[PDB]
């Protein structure tokens, strides 16, 4: 709600998404889709940015085989 | 720490260290190396004598695995023997099967693949050997493959096996084998195998020399005396 | 064949809704053969296109009829999907403000449907509908008779999540009959099952 | 991460249910510092990976991670060389053998369920450890079309749109879940490039062509063939282009 | 091979490793098997971690026969063997008897052979716990096989992750009246209820048997199902 | 000690419509709260 | 970089000779291959330039679909410089104020406005436009 | 059994 947002994106993609992350995750997701934004001399901030910063924070090392389940 | 001790073990970073372990015994022996040249292969190994009581000859690690294909060894010789009569087996089986002589490419992925079954079970260890096999013929060409005690057979150009593998492989990498016959390999193989020897370490060696060529109508050889001194004598000549 | 009809509807949705209806209502009113397995669905996404499109018009008789006239359409489609088509047919007619005077008479028959086909689940579905229908309706009797009848069902079943909304329908049905003790009664407990389980904010919202 | 005896030495359970010796065999994969990308499209599937000749003396035309194993059938091998060997000349024989008893030419699917049933023995029997290689079988099938399939140490197997494997498989696959992401049936020239551009952005090398081996299959000729190095700098001077 | 016993019994009398292939299957992926009066469900949470995977390459709930079906929960490639193993003591019974096995056969042959498995030289018990559903004297019928090779005959019941939760659910929401249809609602909720993130018709797997047979719902049927969920 | 909190819990229930006198929906709320959600 | 300088310097006057004389669609494809090579080759004073004299070919023409069509690509290229879509806006918009028809113009706008969205560097721009916008 | 593998 404190950034200049654009109304092409949308939260409940990465809101929905099964990982497993803090509050403190979220505001560096919102703060690296912001700096993604500055980066390209932007004060909107696109669905891209998002998308990179979601995947740039969460960073998640797969962990768990598929065989186990 | 319990994870080298099996074959079938896998540590903890996806490493077989008994198949590591098994390489560091090749890289404790002496360096033999293998060129293809234009027109064949030459095979040189630095045979050291570790008495003077051993004859001319004794322990030769220049084998003759089929007529037409030659392997060259460097670990356990015990080992080396047994991938040899395996190798010499593979061949003639080949050979009472289908009719001709093996491919050099077949030879090496089969032996390649019986080294490979020593790799997976506790019933059995590692070959402690690796080595080359070289063979020519008219249509298939000069060939030259290396496999190691993982079973990884890979074609190559000039290859060497042992302590002195790394230097042996830089003054390899001067050659320009791929133009040069088998008559100027033998002399150069002679040059880098006595460069690569160290003489204040464990002194003493024996030039063992074989290739497989047209001039050999496709048939692997020891070199003969009269090549081979020659050779000799270019190589002690290149040392000043 | 069905489904160029089918697109010409989806091109006429740009053009006046009535337009669109006759070439649905055409494809509705097709009769089928035997099984026809491309037919029967573009029937089926007919029927659902066209309640979606009356529930825009505003069209109590064809929506109304629509449910009252599939019924033998209902016996051929799978029973996952008669159940859905009814489900979003009488969802559609009850969003629909419009008190027509048969949004009764069609919930109780889609509840014996229900009953015939033995779902259980869409049958108390249907059930806590008809008793938000009796409230809206001014019949508070039968209302509170269903709404009995549904509670202990759902009070079996451990079905908090439509016991709240059942227990909630009394509470409103006994405040219109001016009976506070008993709604008062009925809102503890709705509260109290709802805080045995987690709501949803339109049913927290309800609530408050 | 508990254990109890011989859990992290042979393929038995640990005390939270995990095979510990698996894993291992898992991580055996990235030993070999190389990266797979195969990419499935609407009439074609293609692999791609890096091939690396640290010396002018080994002979390229050897160092090869893609492997023939039928006409209609190629694969891709990630992780210990021997057991990516063993695991071709294993598939070859099984592929010979459903050609032979059923006479028809084995389905992408059941050749890899097949050596996932043959790996997974190495999972179950604790004499043997399981094979440090994974393979990506590429293929065209009568009816499904392209089909590819990879096919792990511990007996899992799936089919794939897009999948990866080595050192850098997860940040392929992220790459290509974006790709896929945006829903396009990809012609042959853009399966290719697709693939190529997955294994140089991941990587960063902007390759050469010398530096990787493509083998693709087509519906048009549902046979495996290898790219030769003109073939493959057309595609790479496509790339380098746009 | 060993052929010394890699499961052994615990100063406690305990066989360990069995406990620790069940905890193994606990932490696979939740799976429900609901016996209705006119027939069995079988549903469990194939969720794959990357839209890459194809979904309908690889199905968890696999038919033995003409009417009987399996769901695991645990590991994947043991109930592919499991699988085959029981495809072929089906096709053995088949061909002696010239009739289908009837489904508490089928659970005994494949629970013996886990067992074995629990006892055998040089191996690991399997990892898996098998739902096993099927039609026979116009009943049907519903078995777990765990991994130390014991059947139990299941009115309902739920195995994987969340599986003590699913129980607990069945208890207060099934009965023995229950329809078919009712039996896949009761199945979806109980996978909802365990599952995380959103259930589409191709993140799980749902296979029925009745008196037609036994056979694994298509994803437009389960859309169906789900969209009778919402 | 699960009875105890809920009689805790049935004060704080007074509490949060800022009543003086425990009821019985209190401590049905509280019940409700202490064994069901938690 | 490499400073291309008089390569464009070369084509520019050629290219528009070409367009006056009718050669529009050929010539705009030339100019995107110049500017590509420029963008790549990261000149700044040459893009601006290549942007600027495509934008004035597709307004002197009367090209309003085209010169619309041009302006999303150009603003749209793969890591454009940002200095040459502010010469480009700043150029398009003197055309947005030249035009007198109310329906051209308004198009015009709305793509200037659409194109300059969000970004810094034409923010003044995309002020002044909307201004425009808001007398019109 | 053959077409229960393949399918």
């Amino acid at each position: 709600s404190k950034m200049n947002l654009s109304e092409e994106v949308d939260l409940e993609d990465y809101v929905a998404r099964p990982d497993k992350i803090s509050g403190a995750d979220i505001n560096s997701i919102c703060q690296e889709s912001g700096m993604l934004a500055v980066r390209e001399n932007r004060y909107i901030v696109l669905a891209k940015d998002f998308e990179k910063a979601y995947k740039t924070v969460i960073k998640k090392d797969e962990q768990e085989h598929e065989f186990y389940k | 720490t319990g994870y080298d001790l099996s074959a079938s073990t896998f540590s903890p970073d996806g490493r077989v260290f008994q198949v590591e372990y098994a390489m560091k015994a090749v890289e404790n022996s002496s360096t033999a190396i293998g060129i293809r040249c234009k027109d064949g292969v030459v095979f040189g190994v630095e045979k050291l004598v570790l008495s003077k009581l051993y004859e001319e000859g004794s322990n030769k690690r220049l084998f003759n695995v089929d007529r037409h294909v030659g392997m060259a060894v460097a670990g356990l010789l015990a080992d080396a023997r047994s991938l040899a009569d395996i190798a010499r087996e593979e061949a003639s089986n080949f050979r009472s099967n289908f009719g001709y002589n093996i491919p050099l490419k077949h030879l090496a992925d089969r032996v390649a693949m019986y080294v490979h079954a020593y790799t997976l079970y506790s019933a059995v260890r590692p070959f402690g050997c690796s080595f080359m096999l070289g063979s020519y013929s008219v249509n298939d060409g000069a060939q030259l493959y290396m496999i190691d005690p993982s079973g990884v057979s890979y074609g190559y150009w000039g290859c060497a096996i042992g302590k002195a593998r790394q230097a042996a492989k830089t003054e390899i990498e001067k050659l320009q084998m791929k133009e040069m016959t088998c008559r100027d390999i033998v002399k150069e193989v002679a040059k880098i195998i006595y460069i690569v020897h160290d003489e204040v370490k464990d002194k003493a060696f024996e030039l063992e020399l074989s290739w497989v060529g047209e001039l050999t109508n496709g048939r692997h050889e020891i070199v003969p005396k009269d090549i081979r001194e020659e050779a000799e004598k270019y190589a002690k000549e290149s040392l000043k | 064949a069905a489904v160029v009809e089918f697109q010409r509807a989806q091109s006429l949705l740009s053009t006046d809704r009535e337009a669109s209806i006759d070439i649905l209502h055409s494809i509705v009113k097709r009769d089928i053969q035997e099984n026809d397995e491309e037919a029967v669905q573009v029937k089926e996404q007919s029927i659902l296109e066209l309640g979606s499109l009356l529930a825009k018009t505003g069209q109590a008789a064809e929506l109304g009829g629509l449910l009252k006239y599939v019924r033998p359409f209902l016996n051929s489609i799978s029973k996952a999907k008669a159940a859905r088509l009814v489900r979003s047919l009488l969802d559609l007619f009850l969003d629909m403000e419009a008190a027509t005077g048969q949004e009764v008479e069609l919930c109780l028959e889609c509840i014996e449907w229900a009953k015939s086909e033995k779902r259980t689940f869409l049958r108390q579905a249907l059930e806590a509908r008809l008793v938000s229908l009796y409230f809206d309706t001014k019949r508070y009797q039968e209302a509170l008779h269903l709404g009995s009848q549904l509670l202990r069902e759902l009070k079996k079943m451990d079905d908090k999540a439509l016991l709240v909304e059942v227990q909630l329908l009394e509470s409103k049905t006994y405040h219109a009959l001016s009976n506070l003790p008993k709604a008062r009664a009925a809102l503890t407990s709705a509260r109290t099952t709802a805080n045995a389980i987690y709501c949803p904010p339109k049913l927290q919202a309800t609530l408050d | 991460g508990s254990s109890a005896g011989f859990d992290r030495h042979i393929t038995i359970f640990s005390p939270e249910g995990r095979l510990y010796q698996v894993e291992y065999a898992f991580k055996a994969i990235n030993q070999g510092g190389l990266t797979s990308v195969a990419v499935r499209g609407k009439d074609c599937a293609v692999i791609v990976t890096q091939k690396k000749v640290p010396d002018k003396l080994l002979d390229s035309s050897t160092v090869t991670h893609l492997f023939k194993i039928t006409e209609n059938i190629g694969c891709v091998m990630t992780g210990m060389t021997a057991d990516s060997r063993s695991q071709v000349q294993r598939a070859r024989y099984e592929a010979a053998n459903w050609k032979y008893k059923y006479g028809y030419e084995i389905p992408v699917d059941m050749l890899c369920k097949r050596i996932a049933d043959i790996s997974q023995v190495y999972t179950q029997n604790a004499e043997m450890r399981p094979l440090g290689c994974c393979m990506i079988l590429i293929g065209i099938d009568e009816e499904q079309g392209p089909q590819v399939y990879k096919c792990d140490p511990a007996g899992y197997y799936c089919g794939f749109k897009a999948t990866a494997a080595g050192v850098k498989q997860t940040e392929s696959t992220s790459f290509l879940e974006k790709k896929v992401k945006k829903k396009f049936d990809w012609t042959f020239e853009q399966t290719v490039e697709t693939a190529i551009t997955c294994l140089s952005t991941v990587l960063s090398i902007d390759f050469k062509p010398s530096e990787i081996e493509v083998g693709v299959v087509t519906v048009e000729n549902p046979k495996f063939r290898i790219l030769t190095e003109a073939e493959i700098d057309a595609h790479l001077v496509a790339l380098a282009e746009r | 091979g060993y052929s010394f016993s890699l499961t052994t019994f615990s100063p406690s009398g305990k066989l360990v490793q069995i406990e620790y292939a069940l905890a193994a299957v606990a932490g696979g992926a939740p799976s429900v098997g609901i016996k209705a009066a006119n027939g069995v469900v079988l549903a469990t949470e194939k969720k794959q971690k990357s839209i890459l995977y194809d979904e309908r390459s690889v199905h968890k709930v696999e038919p033995i026969t003409k009417h009987i079906g399996l769901v695991y929960s645990g590991m994947g490639p043991d109930y592919r063997v499991l699988v085959h193993r029981a495809r072929k003591l089906a096709q053995q019974y088949y061909l002696v008897y010239q009739e289908p096995i009837p489904t508490a056969q089928l659970v005994q042959r494949v629970a013996s052979v886990m067992q074995e498995y629990t006892q055998s030289g040089g191996v690991r018990p399997f990892g898996v716990s098998l739902l096993i559903c099927g039609w026979n004297e116009g009943r049907p019928y519903l078995f777990q096989s765990d991994p130390s090779g014991a059947y139990f005959a299941w009115k309902a019941t739920a195995m994987g992750k969340n599986y003590v939760n699913g129980k607990t659910f069945l208890e207060k929401r099934y009965n023995e009246d229950l329809e078919l249809e009712d039996a896949i609602h009761t199945a979806i909720l109980t996978l909802k209820e365990s599952f995380e993130g959103q259930m589409t018709e191709d993140n799980i797997e749902v296979g029925i048997c009745n008196e037609a047979g036994f056979r694994r719902l298509t994803p437009t049927e389960v859309k169906d199902y789900l969209a009778a969920i919402a | 000690a699960e009875v105890k909190g809920v009689c805790t819990e049935a004060g704080m229930y007074a509490l949060r419509e800022r009543r003086v006198h425990v009821t019985q929906e209190d401590f049905e709320m509280a019940v409700a709260k202490v064994m069901q959600k938690d | 970089e490499v400073d291309y300088s008089a390569t464009v310097d070369q084509r520019l006057p050629e290219c528009a000779k070409l367009a006056k004389e009718g050669r529009l669609q050929e010539v705009i494809e030339t100019l995107l291959s110049l500017e590509k090579q420029t963008r790549t080759a990261s000149d700044m004073v040459s893009t601006s330039r290549i942007l600027v004299a495509v934008v004035k070919m597709c307004y002197e023409a009367k090209e309003w679909d085209l010169l619309n069509e041009n302006i999303m690509l150009l603003s749209k290229r793969r890591s454009q410089l940002k200095q040459a879509v502010a010469k480009m806006v700043q150029q398009c918009c003197t055309y947005v104020e030249e035009i007198t028809d109310l329906p051209i113009k308004l198009r015009l706008i709305d793509t200037l406005r659409m194109v300059t969205e969000g970004k810094i560097y034409v923010e003044i721009e995309r002020a002044r436009l909307t201004k425009t916008l808001a007398t019109i | 059994l053959h077409s229960l593998s393949t399918g």
